[PDB]
């Protein structure tokens, strides 16, 4: 159960997709129809999954699928 | 039957109301701190928290499930629904309370012709995904509450944490909760209060558009008013020092 996985399921459950389908390059906003309600739930529970706290700043620069990924990794 | 629980040392006893959806353990942020100025009588509203006997109810029968075991004579704070609650009893039972405060609260929730509100179906399609999906919205509620303030995150957290202390309110009592919302409206009845009143807001609450605060300071011309800039809907979780301050202050107008 790797990272990717980890926080794809984050998503899929957040924003309500199948995470299978789930793509690496997907835009909360744009692709995923996020509003920023989902956004700081979406934040939210990456933070409780990984144990983790990440400043408003990081959060901010989260917009994909991706950028989650890339941060919770180097971390 | 109405869960209470009474603690401190003040010589001023004070009651305090949740919310929506919450129950009395979303006060322990600042607990402590008013205990020592305030006796304290904590509940949970009639079908929330450990309130269980009890399923759907108007405002008034609320009310007075909530004044049975209510202390003889206290200043009573009302938070959001909470607020009507205490409004409802300032209204009908006046000698009962030495003053009204009302937090993050409206007298109107629902929109009207030149009033701010929350419009009615924006509040029609929450009660609905209530009925649908009930978590994903009790928990968009909670992130709802705080959006926009510097601790949104933290403070979603301290209110998550209340609703897990608890088992959740069955469907039937937090839809009565939205239809009192709906429908109460009690900006005509409240500038008759003659005891004190006073009603803190916060600035960037969304579920009370702060431009009633100027129309009420108006309606209500006996009534006092206090914006907290930085706050949303919960400035006791955001701004705990500042909040138990102005209940101090008005503790000593009380006497
Ligand atoms: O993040 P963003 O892109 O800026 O999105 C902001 C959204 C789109 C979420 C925007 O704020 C919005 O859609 N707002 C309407 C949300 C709203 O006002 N909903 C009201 C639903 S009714 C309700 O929430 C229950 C009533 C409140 C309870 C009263 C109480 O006692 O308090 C606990």
């Amino acid at each position: 159960s790797t990272i990717e996985e980890r926080v794809k399921k984050i998503i899929g459950e957040q924003l309500g997709v199948k995470q299978e389908e789930v793509t690496n390059n997907a835009s909360f906003v744009e692709d995923l129809g996020a509003d920023s309600l989902d956004t700081v739930e979406l934040v939210m529970a990456l933070e409780e999954e990984f144990d983790t706290e990440i400043p408003d700043e990081e959060a901010e620069k989260i917009t994909t699928v991706q950028a989650a990924i890339d941060y919770i990794n180097g971390h | 039957n109405i869960w209470w629980q009474t603690k401190g040392q003040g010589n001023v006893h004070l009651v305090l109301l949740h919310g929506w959806g919450l129950n009395a353990e979303v006060w322990r942020c600042i607990d402590e701190e008013l205990s020592s100025h305030f006796t304290l009588h904590l509940v949970d509203l009639p079908g929330f928290g450990r309130s269980r006997g009890f399923g759907a109810l108007s405002l008034a029968d609320m009310a007075e499930a909530v004044l049975q075991q209510a202390p003889d004579k206290a200043i009573w704070l009302g938070w959001a629904l909470g607020g009507l609650v205490a409004s409802q009893i300032a209204l009908t039972h006046p000698e009962r309370v030495q003053a009204l405060v009302t937090v993050a609260s409206s007298p109107c929730f629902s929109a009207r012709d030149e009033w701010p509100g929350i419009k009615p179906d924006v509040l029609a399609g929450f009660q609905q995904q209530l009925s649908d999906d009930f978590q994903r919205t009790v928990e968009r509620f909670l992130a709802l509450q705080t959006m926009g303030t510097e601790t949104a995150r933290q403070d979603a957290r301290a209110l998550k944490k209340t609703v897990l202390a608890l088992p959740m309110p069955e469907v039937d009592v937090l839809n009565g909760g939205l239809e009192i919302l709906k429908t109460v409206d009690l900006r005509q009845p409240l500038q008759n209060v003659s005891m004190p009143f006073l009603r803190l807001y916060g600035y960037l609450d969304g579920l009370v558009p702060r431009k009633v605060v100027p129309m009420l300071d108006k309606l209500w011309p006996h009534s006092e008013s206090y914006i907290f800039a930085k706050a949303a809907h919960a400035p006791f979780i955001s701004h705990p020092a500042e909040f138990c301050h102005l209940l101090v202050a008005l503790k000593q107008r009380v006497l």
